[PDB]
């Protein structure tokens, strides 16, 4: 029973308890496009009025 | 440099992941004192080893 | 059988047992290394930020 | 002024590239600690040392 639990535990693990290494490596990149993303939508506004003159 | 992907992100990661699970194997060994305490490291080791074990007892 | 008894004890062990000095060496060598992958892969992660400037 | 292509920011990005290809193979021989990981990093140095390390074993 001590063998069966430590074997499930290790697989059970893999596919419920992420991977922090790995979730860290995905959330700057996304946070870097948001930071991104926020600016090339400011700048959509200003290019609105550029023909309004 | 690229946004979308960062290749140096994959590398590190990955030579992690390597290292955390052989040292692993070193608790498991350092904690009980045998080297081999699975098959598949050393399958022959392992069955020579309960072949010297039958006689012993 | 008591000559023998030490004799296949003892050429049991070689396979089995470990060298406790020996072992430490790699312990040690995986201690050290995971820091430095660890330590790195947050200067991999800082490296990204830099273009935003 | 040539406000079409901009001559200094392709000598610069280029520059860029070249400093980020050099940047990205120091992180992984810290993320392994091994100096030739990869094909590409020495051609001799990978094929002289895979024979020390059959040896070793």
């Amino acid at each position: 029973l001590m063998n069966a639990y430590e074997n499930t535990q290790a697989s059970e693990s893999r596919i419920r308890d992420t991977d922090m290494a790995e979730q860290m490596t995905s959330f700057t990149r996304y946070q870097i496009l948001t930071q991104a993303a926020t600016s090339m939508l400011a700048q959509a506004n200003m290019k609105s009025q550029s023909v309004m003159r | 440099m690229i946004i979308n992907h960062n290749v140096s992100a994959i590398f590190a990661h990955r030579t992690l992941k390597s290292n955390d699970a052989n040292l692993s194997k070193d608790i498991e060994k350092l904690s009980s004192g045998m080297r081999i305490n699975k098959a598949g490291d050393d399958a022959s080791g392992l069955a020579v080893s309960e072949k010297m074990r039958t006689q012993i007892a």
